[PDB]
Parts: C-alpha cells; structure tokens; sequence
C-alpha cells in the first residue's frame, strides 16, 4: 500500500502537469466565451486577433 | 454557515465575475446555472455560496453594484455572466466621476437603498447568514464610497456577522488615478471601523506575481483578477468542503485577529508556477510552504520582511499528512523567530480541508496579519499628505458638500492605524 | 585644472540643468520679464591656468 | 553613373535575385530569455524597494 | 561580378522618385505609366 | 444615453465639425443620408430610421453653413441644428457678443434645448471655436454664458484655437482673444489649446507634408476629438467619462486650461518603418515636437496627464510607459501631484479618413495634460494685447457696437490673474 | 539587447556606414529592402509589417550623399528619418561646422538619436564612424559627440576615427581639424579607433593585388573590422566579449584610449586557396606592421594591451601558440607593467564576404584592436604640420570668423603635447 | 548528503553544464530528466545531485549565474540543458564587463539577492545539505566577482557547512585577459577567509594534459570541462555510491587541511591515455598511482618537483581492494620522501568506491594539498604588483566604489598565504 501511496501521488502529479500545461489561465487563451463575449472582451483582452 | 457576496464599482465587478467562474467550476455548476458535476460532496453545501430556484437553477447570492452602467455590461458579457439574477444588477445613469463624495454621499445615497434591499432579501432568504463579502477597490469612486456606505449600513444590523472584504490597495507604480490618494484615506478609516477582516490586495503584486512566478507574457485585468478569485475560493474552502481540520470566517478571525483594530492582511496562493518550470516542480507541503511563505507570493506590494506576523493563517487544501502541515508551520516558528512576535507564541493556525480546488491536487491559501500592512498606507500616506498642503482636488470633494475637514479626520484615522501597527511591531514581553 | 583642459576651458558644460528648480519654470511678464528681462518677442574661452574663471 | 551604383548598389541588386550569398548563422546565444529580457514590464519595477522606504 | 554591367542593367532603369519622373522626364522609358485616365483636365471621366 | 452635444461656433467651428463628423461617420459606418449604440453619443436615432448628429453649427456669416447645406452631408444634416444669420461680426468681439450675438443666441438656445430634449443621458456640451475672430469670440461667449446660466453644471469642453504664437490671420486677433478669455474662463469646464502653428509643425515634420491645410489641421483636430470620446464611446480596460477625467484632471476650478497631443501622427510611407508601440508612442507624446499647442511642456511643470490609449494598448504598456515617464527627468511633475497621470483603454483603433494624412495604425494615445507651461501663450497674447493696447489702436471698432473702454483694462487683468494663478499652481511649496 | 546604435558623421562616416550596413544586412540575411523572405536585435529593429530597419543614424551637413543613399538600393532598408541631412556642408571648417551650422541640426539630431535609443532596452553604447579631417566629421563631430556624453552619461562611446595620414592628405586644414577635435576624441570618446587611409591602401595595394581600389574598398574593409568587432556579442564562440569587455581590456587610463587596428587574413580570391591560412599564420600577419589599418611602426613604441577578435574555426590552440609566438618574438615588445597585455574573444562564425567586393572566402579571421605607446607618433606628424601652419596665422581668418577665437587652436595644442607627454610617460620604464 | 551547485560566469557555467552531463551520464539521466539506469545504485543515491519532481522527472539542484543573458541561453540550448529548473538561471541586463568591482560590488550585488533566493530555496529543501558546490573562473569578472560574493553571503548563513570551489587559475601562458592579477587577487583573499578548501584549475595545465597524455589533435573547451567534469564526479563518488572506504566532503577537507588558510590544492585525475594507446596499457592500479603522482598528469600548471606535499587524497573507484590503494602510498611515500613532508606522517589517505565510472573498470582522483601551489600565488602577485604601481587598469575598478585600500589589503593577505606556504614547506620538525 505505500507502493500504492507512490504510484497515486505520482498519477495525481502527471494530471496536475498536464491540467496545468493545458490551462486557459496560463496559455493565454479564452477556450469558453459567451455570444456577448465574442463582440465584447473588456477584461479578458490580450491582444488583437 | 453561509456567506453572501456583493460586487462595488468596476473592479469590484470584474473581479466577482470570475471569483464565481472558479466557485461554480469548483461546485460543478453550469454557467447557465445547471448542476452538471459527478460527486455528491459539489451538491452537499451548494447553498454555502447558491440558492436554488424554481427550476433547479443555481444563482449566486451576489450583489452587483456600480454607478457607471457602462462597465457592467461586462460582467453578463462574461462567460458566467448569465448566472446572475437580472433584479441583483444595480445601475445609476452617470459615473462616479471617480469621486469618494460622489460615490457616497450624492450619487451612491440615492442607489444605495435598493441595494440593501436586495441584500436584505438575499439575507432573509438566507438560513444561517456566515457573513457578508464584499469586492471593490479603494482607487475608485463607487467602488471606494458605494462599498464603504454599503458595510456601513450593513454593520447597522447586523453587527456580529463576519464582514469579508477584499479591498484592492491602488498601487502609485500601477497607478492610473491622480485622486487614488483621496479615496483610499476616505475609505481606509471606514474599512477599519466597518469590516470584521480587510484583506489588502495591490495590483502591482499582482502583475509581479503574474510576472516573475508565472512568467506568462500578457496577464491582463483578467489573470489579475484569477488570482484573488483562486484565493476568494481558497478562504471558504472549508465552509463548503469536509477537511481534518476545518474552518470558517468567524474562526480565521478569531485566530488572525489580536485586538479590534487590527484586521488588515496579506493574501498568498500556491502553488504558482510557469508554464516551462511546470516538470521541475515537486508537489508537496516541502514545497507549498515555500512559495507561500515567500515573498513574491503576496498579493500585496510591501515585503513581509519590513516587520514581525502578528499572525499567521494557512488554508491547506487537498491530500495532506496534518502532521506533515503542522510540523512545517513548526519549524518555519522554531526557525523565523526574528519575523515572529515574540509575546504571542504559536502565531500560525493551519486548517486543512480535504478536497482541493478544480485541477489541483494539493494547495494552500495564506491570510498575514504581519505589521508590514502599514507600508501601502505609509506610502499612500505621504501621496496624500503632498495632495493636500496644496489643496489639490478638493473642489471635485466639496462640490458635493463633503467639507475639507474629513480629510484631516481621515489622515488621523489612518495615522493612527500605521502608529499602532508600529507600536505592535516595536512592543516587547 | 592640470595640463589636460577642461570642457568649460574649451567652452561647454557637461553639466545637467536643475530642471525642477529653473528649467521649468515657466516665464511670464510679472514674475521673469519685468524684474530681469525684455518682453516674449522673437529676438568663450575660460581656462582657470589663464586669467579667465572657470 | 554613380561609384556607389556601380559596387554598393550593385551589390545589392546581386543580392535581390541571389538569395544564397547570405550565409548561415549560429545566434544560439540569443534565444527565449534574451527575448525574455526585452519584456518592458521590467522598466515597470513591481515590488521594488529603495532606501528612500 | 560585373557591377558596371548589373548598374546598367538595374540601377539606369530604376526610378526612385515616380514624382519627379513624370513631373519632368528625360530620355527615360520606365515609370512613365501613371494613373490611366485619372487626370482629366475636366475633372469628369464624360466626354467633354 | 451617454451623450455629448457638439455645438460649432463661427468659421473654423464649422470646418473642425465638419471633420469631425466626417471622422464620426466614418467610424460608425453612416453615409451621408442617415444609414450595439456606440452612435448614441453623437447621432441621435431618428423615428424616420436615419441617424442625425447631435451637432449644432452656428455662424453669423452664412456662407460656411450654406457650404454645409449644399455639401455632401446634406442628407445627414438636420435643417435645423444649422442656425445661419445674415452678416458676420466683421472679426469683432463687441459686433458678435454685444449687436448681431444677442439677435441670435436667442434661437440658438431654442436648439440647444430641442437637443437636450433629444438626450437623456447628456454627458456635457464640446464647444469648438477659435476666439480670433468675431463669432467664434463674440458670440462664443454669450453661447457660453447662456449655456451655463440654464443648463447648470452640465460638462463644458471648449476646444479653443487660440491665436498662434507667431501666425495670424487677423490683427484684432489678441484683442478678441483677451476679450474671450474671460468667458472661456469663467463658463468653460475644461479649455483645450488648439493653436494653428503646432499642428503645421506635425503635418510638414512627421506627416511630410510640404503645403498643409486647414484640411489636415481639422482632420487632426477631429482625430484628437474622436480619441478623447472614444472612451464612452466605445469598450475598454479603463473606460473614463467626460465628468471622470475633468475630476482627474482639473485640480482647481480656475485651472483648466489644458494642452493636448495626438500620437502617433505618421504617414502611409513612415508607418510600416517604425516600432508603433505604446512606449514610443507615449515618448512621441511627452515630446514637445509631439503637441497641438506650440508650448513646450518642458519650460513647465506637469500637474495632471489623461492619457487616452486606442487600439490593442494594454495597461501594461501603459503602466511601464508611465514608469519610463516618471524615471525621466527632462518633465518635471509638480511636487503636490505624485500621481498625476490618469490611463483610458480603448479597444477600437482609430479609423483613419481617407484622402488625408494619417496611416491605418493598431494603437494611438492622445494626452490632455494640464501643465503649468500654459503661460507661455498667455504671455505672448497679452504682451500683444498690450503693444496694440498702448496707444489705443482698433478700439473706435470695438467702442461704437456699444462696448465700453474699461472691457479691455478689465479682460487683461482677468488674464494677468490667470497668469499668477498659473505661476502660483506650479511654484514649490 | 546588446544593441549599439551606429552614428555616422560627415561624408566619410557616411559611405563607410553604408559599407557596414550592407555587411550587416548581408551576414543577418535581411534584403537590401529591409525584410527577410535573432541577434539582429543588435543592429535592426523589427516592426508590425514584418521589416527590419537598422539602428543607424546618419548625418551630413550637406544633402549628396544623404539624398544619394535615399536614391540608392537600400532606401527602402533605411528608415525616412535618422538619414538628417543639412542644407550646406561645413566646407572643411571646424568652425563652421561646430559653431554656426552644427548647431541648427545637432538638435534634430540628437532627438533622433533619443528615439532610436528609446527602443533598444539594453544598448551597449554607440559607434560613431567619422574622419576628422573634414569639417562636418570634425566639427559636428565633436558637438554630438560632447551632447551624446551629456546626455547618455558613462555610455560607451567607439569613435572610428579616419584621421589624415603624415603623406597623403586631401585637404589643406585638416590638421587643423583633427587638432581642434582632439578634444573631442580625447574626452569625449571611450575608446578611439584609427583608421588612417594610407595604410589601408598599402594593405590592399600589396595583400590583396588589384590596381585601383577605392574608397570603396576601404569602407568594405572598415566594416568587416566592425563586424568582426560586434560578431563576438551577436553570434556564439568560444570566448565571448561585449563592448564593455575589451574596454576594460585595452584602456588603461581613462585619458589613454587611442588604439590601433588591423586585420587579417586580407586575400584575394587567387591568394585564398594556395596559401594554409592558419590561425599563427594570420597572428603573425596582424603583429606584422603590414596588416595594420594605421601606420605606426610596432618597434617605435611599445604594445600596452592587444585585443583579439577571432572568427571561424579558430580553436584555443592555434590562439594560445600564437599568443606564445608573439610572446617570445622579440621584434616586438610590451609595456614593462603590463605583463599578460593580451585579451582574446574566439567567435565561431566565419567571415562573411560580400559579393562584389574584393575580399575572399577565408574560413577564419583575426583583428587586433591594440592600444599601444607608438601611436604618439601620429599626433607627433599632426602638431608638427600644425605648428608649421600655425606660425605666422594661416588659414586662421575663416576659423575666427565663424565663432571661434584664438585660444581655442592653442589650447588644442596643449592638449595634444599634453597627449604626447603622457604617452611617453606611459612608455617609460619604472 | 545533500551538495547543492552552483556556476558562475560563462567559464563556471560550460564547466558545471558539462559536469552535470558527467553525473546525468553516470546516474543514467535523460536531457528530459527521466531514468533509464541498468541498477537500482543510480536511484538511491540520486538525491544527493538531483532532486525528484512528484512526476519523477529528476532535475539538478544547480543554480546558474552570470550578468549576461547569453550564457543562460547557450546553456539551456546545450544538448543536457533542459535538465535544469527554468527559474534556476540567472541573469543581468549588462555583463559583468570583465571588472571584479562590477561584478562583487554594483551589478553583481544586486542580482546576488535573487541569486540567494533561489539558492537558499535549493539549500532548505535538501533534507541534510552536506555542503556548497561552485564552479568558477577567477580570471573573469562575474565568476571572480560575483563568485566570491556568494560564497561570502554563504559562508554567513551556512557556518560549518562545506564549500567547494572549483576556481579556473588563469595564467599569462595562457593570457586572454589583462584585469587577469587584478581580479584574481582580489578573489583569492575572499577564497582564503570564506572556503573551507578549494582546489585550483589551470587551462595551462589542462590543454597539457590534453596534448601530452590524451593526444587529442584539437582539444577543445569541451574536453577540458569533461576532464574536470569527470575529476569532479570522482571527488564524490563515496558520498553518491557505496565503497569499501567511505569519504565525505568534510572528510576530505580534515584529511586535507592542516591549517585554515591552507586548503588551496593542486589535483588531477587518472587514469588518462590517448585513442591509440588504449588497448596497449594495462591498467594496473600500481599504473594508476604512478599516473596519479606524475607530476605532467595534474590540472594545475606547477611542478609538485619544486614543492612538498602538506597532504594527499586518493579517491579510488572500481573492483578493487586496499592494498593497492595503502601499500604503494607507501612505496611513494618512502621512495619520494623528499617529495613529501616528515612532521606529517602518512600524507596519503586513500578512499575506496565500489562503483567505478562507466567506460572505465577502476580509476582515481587524486587532490593534493602541495606546498608548491604557491608558485602561482607568487606569480600573480608580482603580476598584481607590476599593475598596482602604475595605477594601471585601476581607473575601472575605482569607478564602481573600490579603493586603493582595498587593493592593498588583497595583496598582503596573498603575500600572507604566500609565506605561510613557503614556511610550512621549509619548516623542520
Ligand atoms: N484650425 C482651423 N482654424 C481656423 C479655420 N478657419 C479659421 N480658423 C481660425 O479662425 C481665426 C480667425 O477667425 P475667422 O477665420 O474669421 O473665423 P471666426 O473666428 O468664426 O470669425 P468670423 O469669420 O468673423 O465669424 C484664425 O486665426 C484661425 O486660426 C480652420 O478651418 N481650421
Ligand atoms: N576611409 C575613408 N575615408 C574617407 C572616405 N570619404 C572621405 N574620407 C575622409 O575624409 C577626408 C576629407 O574630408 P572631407 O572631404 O571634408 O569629408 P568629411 O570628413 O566627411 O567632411 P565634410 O565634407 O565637411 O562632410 C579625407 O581625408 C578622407 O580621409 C571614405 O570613403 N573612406
Ligand atoms: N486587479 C484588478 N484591478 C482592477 C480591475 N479593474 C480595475 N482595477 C483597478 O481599479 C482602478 C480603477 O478603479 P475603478 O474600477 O474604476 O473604481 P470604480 O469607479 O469605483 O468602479 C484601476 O487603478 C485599476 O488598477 C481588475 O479587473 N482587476
Ligand atoms: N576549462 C574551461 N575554461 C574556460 C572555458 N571557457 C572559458 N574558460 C576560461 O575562463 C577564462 C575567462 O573567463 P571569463 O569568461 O572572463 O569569466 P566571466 O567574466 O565570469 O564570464 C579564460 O582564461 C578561459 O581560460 C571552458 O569552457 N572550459
Ligand atoms: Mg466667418
Ligand atoms: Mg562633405
Ligand atoms: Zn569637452
Ligand atoms: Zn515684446
Ligand atoms: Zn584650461
């Protein structure tokens, strides 16, 4: 069970890279928007398109 | 056992827009306001943060304030942004014109009735009301003003229930305000006597944190307001959240809070990493203790070096050993003496609660009362002081009828705050 | 001084201006012109081994 | 005709239509973190701290 | 490389300013095309 | 809502709003028959489905107005709203404030009030004029006094053309300027510079223009008018008003003569040769080469800047432009405005007009900054004022339309009290 | 970064600027209408179009040769402005062009200067290409050069400097010139740089074997100097220097900043292939008064510090023998206080040649940039054709007459026997 | 048993870029990090030069100095140089300029506080740090420089914890820099008071090495870092594998220092031979110490013939028992008694390790604490001198805050360790 311990630390530690990897916060992209977002990004504007 | 919250003013509003993005994400809840998520523990205290509706619908006890209209077509503009009551949106036809006296006295007066209104139904719908949040910055007009009138009338009835409030100190470096001095010494001395606990949030930590640990090119308002969202979850994660050793607002202020008047704090999360560091880091305690006890972590642009942590709250939150939680908080005290009262021995209180937020396995939330917090008033302080020897700006205050003399009682409120944060510092056993 | 010249023996100053006490200062007819000066119409050699002052 | 014309500018012209006279560089030197330096967030000064404080 | 040979070619046959070119033109055979049917004293592209 | 009445006096008024509103209907898409309400601000929506400005053109001379009824706009144009009358006040303050101006002003208020009734959410009245003529001094006066005696403390925004330092087109010019300025002090909430010779230096320098116009001079005056409401007119990071930036800018109610620059100005050929950012834009700015107003800001001390930032600037950009400014020493911010810079995010570059000058850019900056460099001009009008004064020369024109000896002792000494004034904002305390 | 802005002064700094920026935009493969079908952040700066524009500043006094560059091949390289051209030369007066007509443009001038420096984030310093020999170079010069120092404080300063040869000279008061720039160059300048005209074309005449080579030839060879001086911060190797480095490595005092150059290996196309071009070969070529760009005789003086640029497949080896060889060559000899006095920067890319040029492909290189006591000899040719014009007040009315007065050409030389005392101080033994 | 390592300049980072290649090598690392050993020996010792991310990436614990941007880059480009963590690089906006006082003083005392987070951070969370690691060149002017800086703040915060420097000794054979005496006597009375031993690295004596016993035809600066890489792994091959003898850092330096400013050591490695004599010589371990005493065979440029040997360590790797590693320590000892020092019997010690280095069967590293390693300490110092008495590239080093004062204490403390040297060899029992 402490050989099981590791292997799920380790698991939950791949997941963690990868949610974090493929975050919108830290990869700059808006993945969901509203139909009023689209026209309008007062907060959430990086750049132009 | 559950808190209502309430938005004031432009940054207070974009910044509770995506607070309840990471809330509903973390309870599983639409942004229409459907319950899809795949555990029984999102459902089981749902209603610390939503009502239930008719239809099943989950709307966020939240109270959206602003004189400007303009700005708040953002907020439902958001990807969340039809979670909302459309009754909870309360607008005034012109600006604060970024006026402490507009935004309380003149234009915030004749707005602020049907905000209690709504606040007070949020409440009597409420079963067992935790506390009241608030989030708005103190650079604005009715963000400042609007907010401070709103705890003010809110201390008047409900005098024990925990005031949250998450006040954005403008910082002069980030500074886009010339009368930011003005309205953060009109809304200090308020904050003070109106919020249970004042969390110091300074937009120039924000872009450093943002800058250096996340290295990330382009955080925007947004990936500010990310941060103070992940803490603003964080802080009630235990309300919402079994943990081996839970917690609740009243409690932290308990723990955090020596004497009445001081209820000002850092905020820290962790972890917070780049994107390219993201393989080298190791996730555990051995590390979360070190970015959050950091210096570049603080959410608030004075180091925690200047002075000595009255106390000292750390929200763990995910798969911990709470012997492993407690033994580092031991030995940061048993090895930081010179950074820790002496009088008040065991300064940190660690809570931990067992499910992490969305997408993390294991993270932290910190609240300092270290006497550090009198550097952001200190140099807002001499701001003002240079503001006003010339009578600089005050025709824009009286024109409203706000006399030059609240002013000067402002400036001793909040002299007093920096001497007794000093004093604090300075006492010996 | 010594044997290697000087920039205000040659002529010229590296020296910066004090803009906050007289640069920006802003000129008027009360105050500039009238104690020391005309109106706001349109309108050397100092080495300290020789007798010039530096 | 100009002396210019007939080497620098002739030279030029040489090189529009004969893209391999340009030779290879190694530039490993410069790379992410040099861009990285350019950031003008860095003239901003976040969290800085002076004796004046 | 013959530099008098690709001057020739190139640089004598090159226009650097198309202004000047047709306000006051040589000898020259290029840069001569401007705006078609664009000037009209009339100031109307109708007959006159 | 959110309106703003453009009210056009005398002959430049009428060729600056005629750019103007060819700018605006350029950047809205309306042709020139009347075919989201970013519009709202200037074209009121019409129950016959067109779009009519809410512009008021008013001259004495009938032919620039003639011009206008029979130009391409006629069909955009309201029939009213373009008040005529039938001779000019022969480039004389007394003809237009005292004999022709009061016959006049007696429907143009009549208009000004069928446009109030239009708006609902009125921001304020833009005034343009220059004061070196009759009407535009005159009869710009009496217009403003008589908007600030009926409409109270609604926004006044004159965007005066006073004489230029060194060009003229009228000798009488300093005495209808000194005689202007006491109404464009005394009834005006914010006065812009809009000098001639300024804006010649940037269309020959950096637009290489080697015979400028009141073309380009109108068309830069437009885009200086266009970046400045852009703000309510369009979204934003940091979305300002016109009460919000006459607070952020005007520290005292006889302080609001305020300079202007647009940035940057560059032609097709220049643009696509230089790096367009937001630092070099806002060094292009601060540069004295940079301004619509020929006075150099470095000969005084800075007091309150409103940058106005259009395209995809980020407050970032702005944040370290503004560190950049301040850890530069060549402009001196005055020693009671610490602060002193105000920030406005715009995300809709500005919209060039074709057959001008200007390139299609992704990001400009106008600056309105009140400086204490302002009475550069005010010496060189008055010093004029009083060599034409000295012998008592044109003052039989002024005397026979019924205008008595002792306006003209009286509106120079307005004007050397607003020299002191000015002397005494920027003197170190 | 590592951005250094490059200033171009007078006829001369203008034709050899167009010489280094053809090499520039050669070796960082960007065409000759400024964009590429990245340490170029060195030299060119990009821009939303996608083009590079070089971080040059030209100035004339006089529109030819300006106008001929906006007429030329790379007018769509070179931006409109940072090309300032006045409206008449200073006509071979450090007068005229230091104190009547230099002052009208130096302030556009140097507002260029302020916005091109704006944009570089972390700029090195500036090179400034001029012969102060005429009186633009001179005379504006000298007046840029002083408001650059005002204005940027301690930036680094590498004046090229063409100065007029003892033999052959194109002009009659350019030792008048040079002698009232001294200042300039001797205060205002971090580090000097000689680049006279007749040891270059002695070096062409014989090294590289073609009859009639010209100032063409001369600024392409001035600018491969350049480019081998900036290759060690803009491409890898194995010891890299930056502009800060070799000043540091070669200045020995604040007020001794005079340095010589020379290059190798200069050969041409027939000489390239015959001969093993090895690294002691080329070494020895540079130590050589031959492959010097300015003619002071090694064995007159004696070497205070030497600087090496390297480029190619040089290894540490062949560097280290050669520095070995130098070392026990007792032809030549070092200051006595000075013992290593060698600095040395190996950088791997190989020289770049430039089609149509005179140059061969060499797969490596050398340059010295070498601060040594026998430069006093220059400055012994200048003030000795300066006192001999300046006996009895000749050619003296056209420079009183345009600002200046007559302490400021006896004051200049004092300075330069001042310039020449201190170098032999320098050269005397302990 | 913790070392934590640090590079410093370009010099110091090539080298420690290239040890880390050795131990990746050794420990069977991957450039990505991951592990592909044939024995589980490599993972149970991989702590003490790597530490393990909960996703079982291995990164170095290096921290990566040096005021230029560039070296960082090439570094990271480096075929092993996505090993390291992205945020333990490094870096300044302009070099150190090849001047001590820049790098110890202005700009190398500035980023030295960035320097130490990362590097306190890295020392915190080894779990018993056995000591320091550092790799440098005093001839440069970030490695001299900043160098001695961190090893000074250092010293102050980790007392008896060990230091190891590796510090690169120029010499004028092989001169490329002529601030070379002045920054390394400025370096050398630092690495006197704030090193507990240092062994010393000559490219002279390398590049002989290399010519003479490896015979390579173009030896490169990567061979001469895999030399030192290679002597540098063996110097801790007890501490990270299993031995017969085991040896620590703090052991070495006991058996190694007889007196606390003597512990500047002359070192090498064996055995060495070139390509085509590989197959001819039989590595015998009596072959293994003859090379090891050979005086062509040390990597520091100064005949041990002109000295004695205060002290000795053998630290053998292999198949291999202690008499060949006791009884020709002894032969050598007996038949070079001249060689060596009578009031200290047995100069040798020897350490066993029972993994040699792969490639090899049994190899050693030898570090010996000679009395001639003052010859170079000689040289320097009237290199230094002749400099110091005509102010020669003094200029420089005054004009970032040092003085003539400080020159002069850094010679007497050289010429202080200098006698001492020479004393302690011709001192009789
Ligand atoms: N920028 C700009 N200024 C103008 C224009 N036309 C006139 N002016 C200004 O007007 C001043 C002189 O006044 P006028 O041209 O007579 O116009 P006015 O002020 O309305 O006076 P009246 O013609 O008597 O009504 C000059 O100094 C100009 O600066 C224009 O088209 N553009
Ligand atoms: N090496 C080199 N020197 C040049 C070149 N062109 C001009 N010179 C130098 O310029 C000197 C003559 O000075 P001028 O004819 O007055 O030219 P200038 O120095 O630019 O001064 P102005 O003509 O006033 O601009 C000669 O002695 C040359 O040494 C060139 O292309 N290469
Ligand atoms: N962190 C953060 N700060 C903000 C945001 N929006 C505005 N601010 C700050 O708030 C200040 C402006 O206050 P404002 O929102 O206009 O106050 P209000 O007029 O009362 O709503 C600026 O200086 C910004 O730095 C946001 O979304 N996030
Ligand atoms: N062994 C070895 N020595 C090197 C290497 N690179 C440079 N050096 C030595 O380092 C010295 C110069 O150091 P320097 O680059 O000035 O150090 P810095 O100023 O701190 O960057 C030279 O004498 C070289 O012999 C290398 O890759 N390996
Ligand atoms: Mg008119
Ligand atoms: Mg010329
Ligand atoms: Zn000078
Ligand atoms: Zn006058
Ligand atoms: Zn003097």
């Amino acid at each position: 069970e402490a050989v099981r311990a590791k292997e799920v630390d380790t698991l939950l530690s791949l997941q963690e890279m990868a949610y974090q990897m493929d975050s919108d916060f830290l990869n700059e992209r808006e993945t969901v928007v509203s139909e009023l977002g689209a026209s309008v990004k007062a907060e959430r504007y990086k750049g132009m398109s | 056992r559950e808190i209502v919250s309430c938005q004031a003013g432009q940054c207070g509003n974009q910044i509770g827009s995506k607070f309840w993005e990471v809330i509903s994400d973390e309870h599983g809840v639409d942004p229409t306001g459907t319950y899809q998520g795949d555990s029984d523990l999102q459902l089981e205290r749902i209603n610390v943060y939503f009502d239930e509706s008719s239809g099943g619908r989950y709307v966020p006890r939240a109270v959206l304030m602003d004189l400007e209209p303009g700005t708040m077509d953002s907020v439902r503009a958001g990807p969340y942004g039809q979670l909302f009551r459309p009754d909870n949106f309360i607008f005034g036809q012109s600006g604060a014109g970024n006026n402490w006296a507009k935004g309380h006295y003149t234009e915030g007066a004749e707005l602020i009735d049907s905000v209690l209104d709504v606040c007070r139904k949020e409440a009597e719908s409420c079963d067992c009301l935790q506390g009241f949040q608030l989030s708005h910055s103190l650079g604005g007009g009715t963000g400042s003003g609007m907010g401070t009138l709103l705890i003010s009338k809110l201390r008047e009835e409900y005098p024990d229930r925990i005031m949250m409030t998450f006040s954005v100190i403008p910082s002069p470096r980030v500074s886009d305000t010339v009368v930011e001095p003005y309205n953060t010494t009109l809304s200090v001395h308020q904050l003070v006597e109106n919020s249970d606990e004042s969390m110091c949030i300074d937009n120039e930590a924000l872009y450093d944190i943002c800058f250096r640990t996340l290295k990330l090119t382009t955080p925007t308002f947004g990936d500010l307001n990310h941060l103070v969202a992940a803490v603003m979850s964080g802080v009630t994660c235990c309300l919402r959240f079994p943990g081996q050793l839970n917690s609740d607002l009243r409690k932290l202020a308990v723990n955090l809070v020596p004497f009445p008047r001081l209820h000002f704090f850092m905020m820290g999360f962790a972890p917070l990493t780049s994107r390219g560091s993201q393989q080298y880091r190791g996730l555990s305690v051995a590390e979360l203790t070190q970015q959050m006890f950091d210096a570049k972590n603080m959410m608030q642009a004075a180091d925690p070096r200047h002075g000595r942590y009255l106390t000292a709250s750390a929200l763990f939150r995910g798969r911990m050993s709470t012997k492993e939680v407690d033994e580092q908080m031991l030995n940061v005290q048993n090895k930081n003496s010179s950074y820790f009262i002496e009088w008040i021995p065991n300064n940190i209180k660690s809570s931990i609660c067992d499910i992490p937020p969305k997408g993390l396995k294991m993270s932290v939330t910190f609240i300092g009362n270290n006497t550090c917090i009198q550097e952001m008033f200190r140099r807002v302080g001499e701001q003002f002081t240079g503001m006003f020897r010339r009578k600089a700006f005050l025709h824009w205050y009286t024109g409203e009828g706000m006399d030059e003399m609240e002013f000067t009682e402002a400036e001793s409120n909040m002299n007093d705050l920096v001497s007794e944060y000093q004093q604090y510092q300075d006492a010996t056993v | 001084h010594g044997s290697y010249h000087q920039c205000e023996c040659y002529g010229h100053d590296t020296q910066l201006p004090n803009y906050r006490r007289d640069i920006s200062k802003p000129r008027t007819l009360q105050g500039y012109y009238a104690p020391n000066g005309g109106c706001p119409c349109p309108p050397g050699l100092y080495c300290s081994v020789r007798g010039a002052d530096t | 005709l100009t002396t210019k014309n007939v080497s620098i500018d002739a030279s030029g012209v040489y090189l529009f239509d004969n893209l391999e006279a340009y030779p290879l560089t190694s530039s490993q030197c410069v790379g992410k973190m040099t861009k990285w330096c350019d950031n003008p967030m860095h003239k901003t000064n976040l969290r800085i701290h002076y004796m004046e404080d | 490389f013959d530099g008098e040979a690709t001057a020739l070619e190139h640089i004598s046959f090159d226009v650097s300013q198309p202004e000047r070119r047709l306000w006051q033109p040589g000898h020259a055979t290029t840069g001569l095309e401007g705006t078609g049917g664009g000037s009209t004293y009339n100031g109307v592209k109708d007959p006159w | 809502m959110r309106e703003a009445i453009c009210i056009h006096i005398g002959q430049a008024g009428c060729q600056v709003g005629n750019a103007c509103w060819e700018l605006f209907c350029l950047e809205h898409g309306i042709q020139p028959d009347g075919s989201d309400d970013a519009f709202n601000t200037f074209f009121s929506e019409t129950g016959a489905g067109k779009h009519v400005p809410r512009c008021l053109f008013l001259d004495l001379e009938p032919t620039v107005v003639d011009e206008v009824r029979t130009g391409t706009y006629r069909q955009l144009f309201n029939p009213e709203q373009l008040v005529s009358g039938k001779e000019d006040a022969a480039n004389n303050y007394a003809r237009g404030h005292y004999t022709i101006g009061k016959e006049i002003v007696d429907l143009a208020l009549d208009r000004i009030r069928k446009l109030a009734d239009n708006c609902t959410g009125l921001q304020g009245f833009m005034v343009f004029h220059a004061v070196g003529g009759g009407t535009g001094s005159g009869l710009g006066a009496l217009l403003l006094e008589r908007l600030s005696v009926d409409y109270g403390k609604k926004s006044k925004l004159g965007y005066t053309v006073y004489p230029s330092p060194q060009v003229s087109t009228a000798v009488v010019e300093p005495y209808n300027c000194v005689l202007s300025t006491h109404s464009l002090l005394e009834h005006t909430d914010v006065a812009t510079m809009l000098d001639n010779e300024a804006i010649y230096d940037l269309t020959r320098r950096s637009l290489d223009i080697e015979r400028p116009s009141y073309t380009n001079v109108n068309r830069l005056i437009g885009q200086v008018v266009s970046s400045l409401t852009a703000s309510l007119r369009f979204d934003g990071a940091l979305n300002v008003d016109l009460t919000e930036f006459q607070t952020n800018l005007v520290p005292y109610p006889r302080i609001h003569f305020v300079l202007t620059s647009y940035a940057p100005v560059v032609s097709a050929e220049k643009a696509y040769h230089e790096q367009l950012s937001v630092a070099d834009i806002t060094n292009s700015v601060f540069e004295p080469a940079g301004m619509l107003t020929k006075c150099d800001p470095r000969h005084g001390k800075y007091m309150s800047c409103c940058l106005m930032y259009r395209g995809d600037v980020v407050p970032k950009d702005v944040n370290a432009a503004i560190a950049t400014i301040k850890t530069k020493r060549t402009i001196q911010f005055v020693d009671w405005c610490p602060t002193g810079f105000k920030c406005g995010i715009n995300y809709q570059p500005p919209t060039v007009v074709p057959g001008g000058d200007l390139a299609k850019v992704q990001r400009a900056v106008c600056m309105i900054a009140n400086s204490t460099a302002i009475a550069e001009v005010f010496a060189r009008i008055d010093h004029k004022f009083d060599l034409m004064y000295s012998k008592r020369a044109f003052v039989h024109w002024y005397v026979g339309e019924g205008m008595e000896e002792g306006e003209f002792s009286e509106a120079r000494e307005d004007l050397a009290a607003l020299e002191k004034d000015y002397e005494e904002v920027g003197a170190e305390s």
